[PDB]
RNA sequence: ACGAAUCUCUUUGCCUUUUGGCUUAGAUCAAGUGUAGUAUCUGUUCUUUUCAUGUAACAACUAAUGACCUCAGAGGCUC
RNA sequence: ACAAUGGAUUCUGGUAUGUUCUAGCGCUUGUACUAAGUCUCAUGUACUAACAUCGAUUGC
């Protein structure tokens, strides 16, 4: 029906804070993301004022199999992403819901046209259907490489030295890292212990972490950092031999440091990957080695 | 006529191409409206159990007649059910109405030298010669009856 | 090195192994055919495994 | 960069360049190609497989003789 | 093969669910555009 | 001559890879040479374009690679 | 004793049509020796014109 139309499915939030908002109607305007067929293109400003026009991307059928908004294609209810909501909703049904789409301009022109919705837009714009499943969440927050010659490399991390205030270097050497604690956690858990935040403007540290080798070195600019660095970091594990090593200390992780006196560069850690994973075991070892 | 030729450009050509008929295809056509009349006619006689096979060599007996009609051999299968035959012979006079009609309405249009195609001409001429014949064997028979 | 796809000879061209076609759902049924998709999905499962 | 007019070619000082050369040897690999495909077919006749195979061998003294200029 | 019978005539379901292209025919000009009543 | 089941076989039923338009049968049932056009190969003519012995003394080469150190890749040293 | 004067041009025309032509990486497993181009003429061959070919007289 081109005479009979529904009103388009925009958010609340896209809409913003005023009363009235002049919006312009064009009758076949831009074709639809996702069905790639053609639409009432709306669009408008929040404010008059405003320097960003708000465009409807998809058609209102689209719009409705998915309970999402025209505009930014979040869902209408719980404002969530689409990627996130059949996610959520699978923890709570035990199987997997997800609105699937077509790679096939035959087979986005034709999932579009037919009166179902699609994946957890049975659940949303029911609101008794998605109230109780957020009482359902609720109980869930209630349970709230023998063969490598990796020699030539041991040489060249410390792993022998004490971290005690009396050097004064520039560079350290960070083991223990997990294959999750991404650079950014790294370096700004230093610059929150030294107060040198939006340290990126001034370039006072450099951060080099491989994730394979479980290991990395952190490079401070002016040495007088590095006994701010020494002296602001309190717990200290001393191997049974001797020893020091500082913690750092990522939520939950412990990450150990000792003073490398040079600069070590990349590829200290490793020049293959493969080279790479036989350092993350030859460390887990000495970690060992260091608490027991 | 620009503002079809930019439009055709903008947005291509209209997939929904519904041919007129014409003097090329009226030949085309007429068989097509023939062919679907006998096909419909048969299968509202049969008792039941019948599909697109049985429907498709029914057809060729369609052809067969109108054959035998242009040679004017009498045209008798063997074991032909007698409804069926029945409405075969009538559109084999049904058509033969029209074919006939038309040997003499472009007849009249080649002696007045009215616009008669190159190919008609021979088309023409190649219907007078079989209803000449047709007309000569009748002839033929009422003497010897 | 992957097999190469027979290239689009028009526009709206249909690669039919990459999506499941006009597909027409079986119409909804008051038997419930709940335990029967994870059994037929755990043995297409298994198949390609 | 077009080349089509040179041969191969079965000469190989006339070039000094190996820039050029590296031009000149996708030239070759193609026609590996293609023939090569042309090795395997439904009637496997053995005086198609039998010339290609010929090409095979004369191809291979080449790479050979590229090896040795290395 | 390849000169064939119709099984079955073309339909205009198909031509209904297309998008229209709107070209301009000599033969849908306007005219006649007033129709005549019976007493 | 009536087996509760399997296989093999015979006969009816089923036809299960079991003729998919049209019109003037859609039309016809025919030696060499001559001319014009395109393409390939060979021959000739015309024009254009691609270079430069022996002995003695001196200088350069056989820039790159490896290792160590400083600075935030370069600099110095040795092989 | 007669003054009488129509035309007119474009388009749809044997190779048509059809296919392939991944250089630039998506993480895991696994020092083997010297023929240029263009233009014109001639000859040879192949294809092609859906080209054409019989109009008339005699010394045994
Ligand atoms: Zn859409
Ligand atoms: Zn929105």
């Amino acid at each position: 029906d081109e005479i009979n139309e529904p009103p388009p499915n925009i958010c609340e939030q896209c809409l913003g804070d005023e009363a009235n908002i002049r919006m312009t109607k064009i009758p076949q305007g831009s074709e639809c993301k996702i069905c790639t067929l053609p639409f009432t293109l709306y669009h408008f400003k929040t404010s008059k004022r405003s320097n960003n026009i708000i465009k409807t991307l998809i058609c209102v059928r689209c719009a409705t199999q998915r309970n999402i908004c025209q505009c930014c294609m979040l869902d209408s209810r719980w404002h969530i992403p689409i990627q996130l909501r059949d996610h959520l909703i699978s923890l709570v049904n035990e199987e997997n819901v997800m609105t699937e789409e077509a790679k096939n301009d035959m087979m986005k022109r034709f999932l579009s046209l037919k009166n179902v919705k699609l994946g957890g837009a049975q659940i949303t714009s029911d609101p008794s259907e998605a109230d109780n499943i957020v009482d359902k969440l609720k109980n869930i927050l209630l349970r709230a490489y023998a063969s490598v010659d990796i020699s030539h490399i041991l040489k060249k991390l410390p792993l022998n030295e004490s971290f005690l205030k009396n050097p004064s270097t520039k560079s350290f050497f960070l083991y223990n890292i997990d294959a999750s604690i991404p650079e950014w956690k790294i370096t700004d858990t230093v610059s929150q212990l030294l107060g040198i935040k939006k340290w990126k403007d001034g370039n006072s540290l450099s951060l080099i972490v491989n994730h394979k080798a479980k290991c990395g070195g952190l490079r401070f600019q002016s040495s007088e950092l590095g006994e701010r660095f020494v002296s602001k970091i309190s717990e200290t594990l001393v191997t049974p031999k001797g020893l020091k090593r500082g913690v750092l200390l990522i939520d939950r992780f412990r990450i150990f440091i000792i003073p490398w006196s040079s600069g070590f560069s990349a590829a200290s850690f490793g020049t293959n990957t493969a080279e790479n994973i036989k350092l993350s075991l030859s460390l887990n070892k000495l970690i060992q080695l260091e608490l027991g | 006529y620009i503002g079809n030729l930019i439009t055709r450009q903008f947005e291509g050509r209209s997939n929904e191409i519904v041919k007129t008929t014409t003097k090329q295809r009226l030949d085309a056509y007429y068989d097509l409206e023939l062919r679907n009349s006998v096909m419909d006619d048969i299968l509202e006689m049969m008792p039941e159990s019948i599909r697109q096979k049985k429907a498709r060599t029914i057809l060729q007996h369609l052809s067969e007649a109108w054959r035998c009609w242009k040679a004017n051999i009498p045209w008798d299968v063997p074991g032909m059910p007698a409804p069926i035959k029945k409405i075969i012979e009538r559109y084999i006079k049904s058509k033969a109405d029209a074919w006939v009609s038309a040997a003499h309405y472009n007849r009249e249009r080649i002696k007045r030298g009215a616009h008669v195609e190159k190919t008609m001409v021979k088309k023409n001429l190649g219907r007078l010669t079989r209803l000449w014949i047709k007309n000569e064997q009748e002839r033929q028979r009422q003497i010897q009856k | 090195v992957a097999i190469k796809k027979p290239k689009k000879k028009y526009g709206t061209d249909i690669d039919y192994n990459e999506d499941i076609v006009y597909e027409q759902a079986p119409m909804p049924g008051i038997y419930d055919t709940s335990t029967e998709d994870r059994q037929i999905k755990k043995k297409f499962e298994q198949f390609e495994r | 960069k077009d080349y089509s007019r040179y041969q191969r070619p079965r000469n190989v000082s006339k070039v000094k360049s190996i820039k050029e050369a590296n031009e000149w040897k996708r030239q070759v690999s193609k026609e590996i190609k293609q023939k090569s495909t042309r090795i395997y077919d439904p009637s496997l006749n053995e005086m198609q497989i039998a010339e290609l195979n010929d090409e095979l061998n004369n191809l291979f003294k080449e790479w050979k003789r590229w090896q040795w200029h290395i | 093969t390849s000169h064939r019978p119709q099984l079955e005539a073309r339909s205009g379901a198909k031509a209904a669910a297309y998008t229209p292209t709107g070209i301009e025919h000599a033969r849908l000009l306007p005219g006649h555009t007033t129709l005549k009543y019976r007493k």
